[PDB]
RNA sequence: UGAAGAGUUUGAUCAUGGCUCAGAUUGAACGCUGGCGGCAGGCCUAACACAUGCAAGUCGAACGGUCCGGAAGAAGCUUUCUUUUGGACAGUGGCGGACGGGUGAGUAAUGUCUGGGAAACUGCCUGAUGGAGGGGGAUAACUACUGGAAACGGUAGCUAAUACCGCAUAACGUCGCAAGACCAAAGAGGUUUUCUUGCCAUCGGAUGUGCCCAGAUGGGAUUAGCUAGUAGGUGGGGUAACGGCUCACCUAGGCGACGAUCCCUAGCUGGUCUGAGAGGAUGACCAGCCACACUGGAACUGAGACACGGUCCAGACUCCUACGGGAGGCAGCAGUGGGGAAUAUUGCACAAUGGGCGCAAGCCUGAUGCAGCCAUGCCGCGUGUAUGAAGAAGGCCUUCGGGUUGUAAAGUACUUUCGCGGGGAGGAAGGGAGCGACGAGCUCAUUGACGUUACCCGCGAAGUAGCACCGGCUAACUCCGUGCCAGCAGCCGCGGUAAUACGGAGGGUGCAAGCGUUAAUCGGAAUUACUGGGCGUAAAGCGCACGCAGGCGGUUUGUUAAGUCAGAUGUGAAAUCCC
């Protein structure tokens, strides 16, 4: 799965942590809530840094917290 | 053990059993794998008193599936 | 059913409705004309609703039905195109017990409610016991070939004979059986209701 | 009725007269009861006479007495100690009397 | 094709507002009233305590004895005794008990519901490939002796297997480097040179599962900051497997108003009922899943139970006892007692269907199939049905004229109950035997209800009946008695000499054992209103300014397109809702 995030944490070596947001409608409501989440997506290159969009696919586990991995980057910067 | 035997439909006064496919484990009026046929002990529903539509259970016999002995005598008959 | 002294009802009701003898002077009503009870003959102040209330009274007394399904037929006549009040009548006379009345095989909707159920009537063929059945146009509605000897329906039958049949039906006493022909409008019943004031007390 | 049962025994404490209120005068049976429930309130007495003394034990119905403010509850006579009421020859189906032969 | 509420706050009116009434359902009942028949159904209160019986065995084509039965011998007869053989009990050996059945306490959690993913496993069964050479060892039964009241136990001696172990062949598989070395396996039975049953190793199929993930899953913040393995990294340990799951070291984070943590409650779901829909309530029967069997905890053996009739430890109870010491626990079936308003035969039986084991024969199976008790409910008949005199009696009502109940209120017949006699169903045929290789298939016979109900046929007597209510809502009237007197009442009220609401009587309505009554669940309420609402005076705008997050936001173009929308496909748990 292709996820598209943020990239507000890069103190972690080697591992960093995309913020992706979404957008789904209310199961009573109907009107559309903002939802985050945090994904700790596995970075080897240590190539992307804080303030970078990037996209995020489903790769093997690297650790517990880890189960996803680097694929590229969207944009350069926006913090 | 997938087996095919008679799924009673059994009701007062109503004797129809449904030659089916299903696992041995699965209750003898649980849920089935697939029907193959019907049969009718007294055939006074219909004139039709069986329907094992060989081609069906040709498919099952050598995929693993065993006939009980009941049933054998109804598939048997063809 | 009510089940129980019809020859009372009549009287209630003001009109001679037919349960039984109505056609020998024994009927009560031709002997004393007044409701039942003591307050018979003190004179009755009737309402807007109180017309009405026994309006229907009569009319479902006559078929002899519970109040439930009378009901529940007015609902669906009332439902589908047409006068309602003409389909009224329609339905109710299209009752299996009701036509069997009419071909003469019984006395009354009582006894032939009790054929029905005791299965001595057939309808096209197959045999049906149910008084509320719906008999649609064209269906043969004959004597049961075994009930075909029963004393009770042998005397019916013989009564039968030079007694003519409605316009909408047509019997046969030969060969003890019956057609329904079609569905018989308010020109051809010649019953003592108001249809007009029987839709008015639903309507409330 | 807690549990929201239709009948609850009781063991009663007291069998005293009540006075009805304005509209009203008369001496009223009544009695408290201390159902399994754990809660004593006072249940009206039916019937032009009844049998109960300290020890009496009878099933709790439920109903209001418009006349005694606070009587909430009716008595079943016909069951446990509480002996149905003596030559009723109206309301037996309440009370509790046998049809006489 | 889908939507009509009413009563009560005023002297009167409108508005607001709460309560209340008839509806459907519930593994019930009490009060008083009873005939029958089909179908269905039964401790919803103490997981309170339990007498008694039952709830798993089956194999001699595994092996020695005893018990039961048959046949053939040594004998003139008897005693005694020998051989062969059938079944099975005791023992030894094999398989099974974690399936089924019961209950819902506990449980808010991927426990469950819905869709995916993979770091996996799967006895028996099915398809495919290959193989089964030689050898060695052990413990019971049995025999002898001793201890104990018993349970039961100690010692000595003999002995076999599809019981255990060592070596080869390698179809293969495993491990390092990279593209090398190592490691398997028991027969038996026969129509015995031909098959049958079974085994060893590998791959796959079938089926059943372990684990992980997105979303969804009650009430309260008068429950808010909480957390130390607590969050992450490296290495190691551990498991079938991922994971701080566990350990050492290092880093120091992680989570929270999209409300963690804590507390309360409840098996969950599919569904059930209700409603126009939305939604609400519920989830009892049946089906799936989860959890629990004296209370609590834990582990082993195994494909699978951390396992009711398995084991170990702690605690209480009951029973047995020469008190030394043992035997159990029905929230399994029936049943007892207690409790309670209250819910049943400690009955009959296996042929059918289905299930376990066996090649088969066959055995086991209160799973189940039926009957009994109780109208608790529903369907064709509670107090009757149909017939019947211009109607002389009795009960009922009455303006006292009359009217009503009209088998007569008598009888008679009945739908035709009940009861008696006969026949006797499956809405299912085999087991066995004959033909065939006791295989397939074909043929035939026995056994009927469940160790006799239903239904059919015949005979046949009419063969009980009561309660609630009658002012209004509630459908159904006056006289008499009493007299704010006694009493009635859900609300509005009624009764001080004409009271239809008090007690009685005549009459009438309802029920037609139901109807009333009591209790419980849903909506009406557009009174939280998303669809359906309000805030000057009726309940209701913050005293003001400003400002964070958030919400909303002018115009033009391009890329992405995550949201959104569309086609196809997979799943759509099953069941149901809807038709």
């Amino acid at each position: 799965r292709t996820l598209q995030g943020r990239v507000v944490s890069d103190k972690m070596e080697k591992s960093i942590v995309v913020a992706i947001e979404r957008f789904v409608k209310h199961p009573i409501y109907g009107k559309f809530i903002k939802r985050t989440t945090k994904l700790h997506v596995h970075d080897e290159n240590n190539e992307c840094g804080i303030g970078d969009v990037v996209e995020i696919r489903e790769c093997r586990p690297l650790s517990k917290t880890k189960s996803w991995t680097l694929v590229r980057v969207v944009e350069k910067a926006v913090l | 053990m997938v087996t095919i035997r008679l799924a009673r439909h059994g009701a007062k006064k109503r004797p129809f059993y449904q030659v089916v496919v299903a696992d041995s484990r699965n209750a003898r009026n649980g849920r089935f794998i697939e029907r193959v046929g019907f049969f009718n002990p007294i055939a006074s529903e219909k004139e039709e008193g069986t329907r094992l539509d060989l081609d069906r259970i040709a498919h099952w016999v050598g995929q693993g599936a065993t006939i009980s002995d009941r049933v054998a005598a109804l598939i048997k008959e063809v | 059913r009510y089940l129980g002294p019809k020859l009372k009802l009549s009287r209630r009701e003001g009109t001679d409705l037919f349960l039984k003898s109505g056609v020998r002077a024994i009927d009560t009503k031709c002997k004393i004309e007044q409701a039942p009870g003591q307050h018979g003959a003190r004179k009755p102040r009737l309402s807007d609703y109180g017309v009405q209330l026994r309006e229907k009274q009569k009319v479902r007394r006559i078929y002899g039905v519970l109040e439930r399904q009378f009901r529940n037929y007015y609902k669906e006549a009332a439902r589908l195109k047409g006068n309602t009040g003409e389909n009224l009548l329609a339905l109710l006379e299209g009752r299996l017990d009701n036509v069997v009345y009419r071909m003469g095989f019984g006395a009354t909707r009582a006894e032939a409610r009790q054929l029905v159920s005791h299965k001595a009537i057939m309808v096209n063929g197959r045999v049906v016991n149910i008084a509320s059945y719906q008999v649609s146009p064209n269906d043969v509605v004959s004597i049961r070939e075994k009930a075909k000897k029963q004393s009770r329906v042998k005397a019916a039958l013989e009564l039968a004979e030079q007694r003519e049949k409605p316009t909408w039906l047509e019997v046969d006493a030969g060969k003890m059986e019956g057609t329904f022909k079609r569905k018989p409008e308010r020109s051809d019943l010649s019953a003592d209701i108001n249809e007009h004031l029987i839709v008015e007390l639903y309507s409330k | 009725a807690l549990e929201a049962c239709p009948q609850k025994r009781g063991v009663c404490t007291r069998v005293y007269t009540t006075t009805p209120k304005k509209p009203n005068s008369a001496l009223r049976k009544v009695c408290r009861v201390r159902l399994t429930n754990g809660f004593e309130v006072t249940s009206y007495i039916g019937g032009e006479g009844h049998n109960l003394q300290e020890h009496s034990v009878i099933l709790i119905r439920g109903g209001r007495v418009k006349d005694l403010p606070g009587v909430r509850y009716h008595t079943v006579r016909g069951a446990l100690d509480c002996s149905g009421v003596k030559d009723r020859k109206q309301a037996r189906s309440k009370y509790g009397v046998k049809r006489p032969k």
